[PDB]
RNA sequence: CCUUAACCUACUAAAUAGUGGUGCUAGCAUUUGCUGGUUAUCCACUUCUUAGAGGGACUAUCGGUUUCAAGCCGAUGGAAGUUUGAGGCAAUAACAGGUCUGUGAUGCCCUUAGACGUUCUGGGCCGCACGCGCGCUACACUGACGGAGCCAGCGAGUCUAACCUUGGCCGAGAGGUCUUGGUAAUCUUGUGAAACUCCGUCGUGCUGGGGAUAGAGCAUUGUAAUUAUUGCUCUUCAACGAGGAAUUC
């Protein structure tokens, strides 16, 4: 029939992408994982500990795939959620441009979004290539 | 601390001998039949799916449902 | 048990010192021909029906 | 130069507010009335309306 | 995840660090009913461990458990950030510690006492047992003391 | 802004606004036109601005 | 049913039920009567509805309360004690999930026992403070059919909602309880009783 | 050139824009197909339109929206307005008039403003208060 | 409380006076109307003074 | 009357708004197809967006009720039928209401060089047994936490200057650093907001609800941060288990 990754779910997609990027093994996972902690607006590290540095770079792929050029802010920003400041009222916060800017990074290496002109990180052709694959391989689960 | 964070085999053995009867099973009604917290509960879920038993006509987080073996 | 449906035929006006109580005259459908005015809680309209639980009494004013 | 629109817009408005002041002062006792302030090429230019254009 | 079964190898309350720890809890956060140690500390420690965080504070081997000691009260040896440390710079011999246990308590003296001793206006303020931070005082705390 | 001067009364907000309109038209033409047509036309208060070029 | 498909395609069941009975999240509109006399123009059921979401102005005039969709009441009134003001997909959500659970226990329409719940704890008459003079003794009135919905619905979540608070048992499964023993009265519901003596102290002061 | 009408929706800032060419059947969303939406809990809701009128309608017809605007809700509502008033303005240029008038009546019949954009707008807040109605709180003395 | 006030009341007397012959117990060709014939300074009020003439029209008509 | 929020496939239009075609091009399917990219490669439009000019509603049609009066009520129609929603404006008069602490508006009085003038240094308005008010965060399971889904509108922004800030690296974080666009429907910005949705963890235990109080280290603004301007990490882990009489909206 043909297939993009706009036609699966977006979790199922994201869980898909991540159980790949684990199968795989490539991917450079700069070392301070585990002892880190996604947001300065954040409590705990999050559950997956060995692990959702391949979720995120499965989320960051996926959004990156839906648009023309992204850069490690707008994920800041998109990645970033609610801080209580305690009993002072909540503010939106930014998450850490670590997590991000290497995710970017290490996906670039492995060649999947490229430093976009203009500004940014535009998904690349072996992308593309790539993510509508396994997007077809999991809507070909659900045959 | 008021018991049922762990498995006695007994419990095991009580778990799969007593749900039959149960048209309504869920993480509360586990609980509820004096024993596994939240945490294990769960688990005894996903295992008495393993095979048998349990019928899955509900979704997700907080709410889940079951029913006997037809 | 004895219920006995009546249905509002007309609204009289408000009655207690609040003015949340409502005066109206029903007639119960099982064996119409025969009125009785009583008084409501909530709101209401015309050709409603309340269930009058018991029969034969009624009041007016209220305060 | 080079400023905001809105900047500019406003900015000239208190060159109004300021005027209008520095006129109905000085010209009280030539029956001074309101000004108006017109933009040009090669000028600026403000015109006086007072009921005495003599003392003017 | 999986029933599991195991006999009577988990052995419920077990005391370490001189402080008590009761069994049947996720291990994780067993750890933080001992002082100095948070939510945080824990988790990078026993991931640090090599432990199973799935695992109550029930089962996990004599081993385990030293090993957890081990990385516990020995940071900066077992590559954890120090700035993920509670002791940063000391103030004497300038190390970084994470004073732990009943330890902390200690040190939680041991400063208060360099700022009295010195007489600067902190110690002045602790030591009239008022609020230090600089927060208004006229309104709030009243029951207190 | 608050209408009192001082501080008392109910807290009586007022609010005031000026309307900044803005307009842009392009036009092709010679030099004599536009020099002629842009000295005339002239209006107090709007402001006419005249730039030139494709960048 | 005759299925058909173009290019984005509709699921079985989707296309199945849809195009076929108007029906629920998958319940029975058909059939299911309000077993009481009255209280029907009181309670929806018919024109049926697929999950219980409206951009409904049900309120901009006296009675359009009364045309609004019986479930629908029920979950509006869900989503309250602040916290929940709003959160409407929650409640809706808990609702499909109470309806779930009900039709697990006795089967029958979930959505025709909760018509029956309704109707099962709306107090026939109830009393009100009249003046009277300084010590003021309470009058005995008969409450509208309007009002014995509402009341119900209000009493029904509430009691609900009371016993959901401080215990693993989440809402639903407490709703779908409160729902499941107001269908056919056995006073073990805070709606049961308290219908019941709002009835017992509405006689005994006439 | 083939024959195509375009429509939109709009529930409180919500705006849902909506092509309807001729074509082999597609129901797409932004990019997305009309299976994915969620919401879900409300995904029938922009269902609504298919099935009222059937499934089949949409064999000679692309369907494609996009939303900008508005909430999570306040697009599920501009979407299916957009569609239904999609379908029947293919039935007004195209396909003759009695079988458009024959959806406008199965779609406001049942209807959920189907055609009918809905005027509830927010109010202004004033001084005084937190709310357009809601003051503040006064204690007297 | 949708009471027409007396500018509208008093204008749709002197019209109804003098312009009988001409308008019919319809609005909007007595609105129309009241352009070709009255000097009114807004289109609501215009409305107002029409949609007035037109009530005092269906009911002369009746006695 | 004005203003704003609602209705115009009618009018005038738009590379600072957008849409359809075409080129140039990526991917997946290949049988056409699906889903992106390309401030000008052109062609066409104006539904979406913008604001000019209009139109529109007059509680209209019909029916109830009313002295068959002004009006009220119900239905249908309708973008809209509570003064269409919400404001702006607003007579006569009154108070010893507030304001000499907004005014280079002012009478009168005080003071005027050992100053009640002005400025500089430092402290104070923050001082804490305690009464009163407005509030913020909470007591959790319609929940906290962690992944992930991912959606607004009113704004505002740098010249004789340092404002709004994308992107790239570095940094756990706060932040840093080299660059960048915008005097702005053009850049920040689609302000990828937050509740919220979803899959997990926890499981009623002052618990993983709550985050006061405190210790230690790191940064940012500024000449200056001690009585801790703010931010961050770790640790410390209070009271509060729904709140008397009362009382706001
Ligand atoms: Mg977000
Ligand atoms: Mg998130
Ligand atoms: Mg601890
Ligand atoms: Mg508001
Ligand atoms: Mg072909
Ligand atoms: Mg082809
Ligand atoms: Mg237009
Ligand atoms: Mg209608
Ligand atoms: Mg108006
Ligand atoms: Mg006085
Ligand atoms: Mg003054
Ligand atoms: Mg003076
Ligand atoms: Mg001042
Ligand atoms: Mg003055
Ligand atoms: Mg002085
Ligand atoms: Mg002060
Ligand atoms: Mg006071
Ligand atoms: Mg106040
Ligand atoms: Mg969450
Ligand atoms: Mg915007
Ligand atoms: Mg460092
Ligand atoms: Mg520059
Ligand atoms: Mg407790
Ligand atoms: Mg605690
Ligand atoms: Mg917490
Ligand atoms: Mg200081
Ligand atoms: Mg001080
Ligand atoms: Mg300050
Ligand atoms: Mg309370």
């Amino acid at each position: 029939p043909g297939v993009s990754v706009r036609d699966v779910a977006a979790q199922d997609f994201i869980n898909a992408y991540a159980s790949f990027l684990q199968r795989q093994g490539k991917l450079e996972v700069p070392g301070y994982v585990d002892i880190v902690k996604t947001s300065s607006g954040n409590e705990m590290p999050p559950q997956d500990a060995e692990g959702w540095f391949y979720k995120r770079a499965a989320s960051v792929a996926r959004h990156i795939y839906m648009r023309k050029q992204v850069g490690v802010g707008k994920l800041n920003k998109l990645y970033g959620g609610a801080k209580s400041r305690g009993v002072r009222p909540y503010k939106h916060i930014d998450a850490s441009g670590s997590i991000n800017r290497k995710v970017l990074q290490a996906l670039e290496k492995i060649g999947i979004v490229e430093i976009s002109p203009k500004g940014g990180r535009r998904i690349s052709e072996n992308g593309q290539r790539d993510l509508d694959r396994i997007a077809a391989q999991t809507l070909e689960e659900d045959e | 601390a008021q018991h049922a964070v762990i498995l006695d085999q007994e419990k095991y053995d009580r778990i799969l001998k007593e749900v039959p009867t149960y048209r309504y099973v869920s993480v509360s009604v586990l609980v509820d039949r004096l024993k596994i917290g939240g945490s294990l509960a769960r688990i005894a879920l996903r295992h008495l799916e393993k095979e048998g038993i349990i019928k899955p006509i509900s979704k997700h987080s907080k709410q889940a449902i079951y029913t006997r073996a037809t | 048990t004895p219920v006995t449906l009546a249905k509002v035929i007309k609204v009289l006006g408000r009655t207690g010192s609040r003015g949340g109580v409502t005066q109206v005259r029903v007639e119960f459908l099982e064996d119409t021909s025969r009125t009785i005015v009583r008084n409501v809680k909530g709101p209401v309209r015309e050709n409603d029906i309340l269930v009058l639980m018991e029969s034969e009494r009624e009041a007016r004013r209220l305060r | 130069a080079l400023i905001s629109k809105k900047r500019k817009l406003v900015a000239d408005g208190v060159f109004y507010a300021e005027l209008n002041e520095f006129f109905t002062r000085e010209l009280a006792e030539e029956g001074y009335s309101g000004v108006e302030v017109r933009v040009t090429p090669t000028k600026t230019e403000v015109i006086i309306r007072a009921t005495r254009t003599q003392d003017v | 995840s999986l029933v599991v079964q195991e006999q009577g190898s988990f052995q419920h309350i077990l005391r370490l660090l001189n402080t008590n720890v009761d069994g049947n809890i996720k291990i994780v956060y067993a750890l933080t009913t001992i002082k100095g140690v948070g939510r945080r500390y824990s988790n990078l420690v026993c991931k640090k461990a090599d432990v199973d965080l799935h695992k109550r504070a029930g089962e996990l081997t004599q081993e385990e458990l030293e090993r957890i000691v081990q990385i516990m009260q020995n940071p900066t040896h077992y590559k954890i950030p120090a700035w993920f440390l509670n002791r940063q710079n000391d103030i004497t011999d300038g190390k970084d510690y994470h004073t732990l246990a009943n330890n902390v308590e200690s040190k939680l003296r041991d400063d208060l006492e360099r700022l009295k001793k010195i007489r600067a206006h902190r110690g002045i303020r602790h030591f009239w047992g008022l609020r230090v931070r600089g927060q208004h005082t006229k309104t709030t705390g009243r029951r207190r003391a | 802004t608050r209408k009192t001067p001082n501080g008392e009364g109910s807290k009586t907000w007022e609010t005031y606004e000026m309307r900044i309109h803005k307009r842009y038209i392009d036009l092709e033409a010679p030099v004599q036109i536009v020099k002629r047509i842009t000295q005339i036309t002239i209006e107090p208060g709007v402001d006419v601005e005249v730039v030139v070029a494709s960048n | 049913f005759t299925p058909v498909v173009l290019a984005t395609p509709i699921p079985e069941e989707v296309q199945q039920a849809q195009t076929e009975i108007k029906l629920f999240n998958k319940w029975s509109f058909e059939e299911v009567e309000v077993k009481d006399a009255s209280l029907v123009d009181y309670v929806q059921v018919r024109q049926p509805i697929f999950v219980a979401h409206t951009a409904g102005r049900y309120a901009n005039k006296r009675f359009r309360k009364a045309q609004c969709p019986i479930i629908e009441r029920l979950t509006n009134s869900l989503m309250m004690n602040g916290r929940n003001n709003g959160k409407k997909l929650k409640a809706v959500r808990i609702i499909k999930h109470t309806l779930d659970i009900i039709n697990v226990l006795t089967d029958q329409n979930p959505i025709q026992v909760v018509v029956d719940a309704i109707t099962n704890t709306g107090p026939r008459e109830d009393t009100t403070r009249v003046g009277g003079g300084g010590a003021a003794r309470r009058q005995a009135v008969d409450v509208s059919p309007l009002r014995r919905v509402n009341q119900a619905i209000a009493l029904l979540t509430i009691g609900a909602r009371e016993a959901a608070f401080r215990n693993i048992k989440t809402i639903a499964e407490t709703l779908a309880e409160e729902l499941i023993n107001a269908a056919k009265g056995s006073s073990t519901s805070y709606a049961i009783k308290k219908k019941d003596e709002l009835e017992r102290v509405a006689k005994s002061n006439r | 050139a083939v024959p195509s009408v375009q429509t939109f929706g709009k529930k409180k800032s919500a705006t849902a824009v909506a092509h309807v060419k001729a074509g082999k059947g597609l129901i797409k969303v932004n990019g997305s197909p009309i299976t994915l939406v969620e919401p879900e809990i409300l995904r029938f809701k922009v269902y609504e339109p298919l099935l009222l009128v059937g499934l089949d309608k949409f064999s000679n017809i692309d369907i494609r929206v996009r939303v900008t605007g508005g909430g999570h809700v306040s697009q599920v509502y501009a979407i299916r307005q957009a569609i239904a008033k999609g379908l029947v303005a293919y039935h007004q240029k195209y396909v003759d008039e009695q079988s458009k008038n024959e959806l406008k009546k199965a779609f406001t019949s049942y209807d959920r403003t189907l055609l009918i954009a809905d005027s509830r707008r927010p109010e202004p807040k004033k001084f005084g208060g937190k709310g357009a109605r809601s003051r503040f709180q006064k204690s007297y003395r | 409380g949708r009471v027409r006030t007396k500018t509208v009341k008093r204008a749709s007397k002197a019209l109804i006076e003098r312009y009988y012959p001409k308008l019919t117990l319809d609005f909007q060709t007595n609105k129309r109307l009241c352009d070709e014939i009255a000097t009114i300074q807004s289109k609501r009020l215009r409305n107002k003074i029409a949609g007035y003439t037109t009530h005092l029209m269906k009911r002369i008509q009746k006695g």
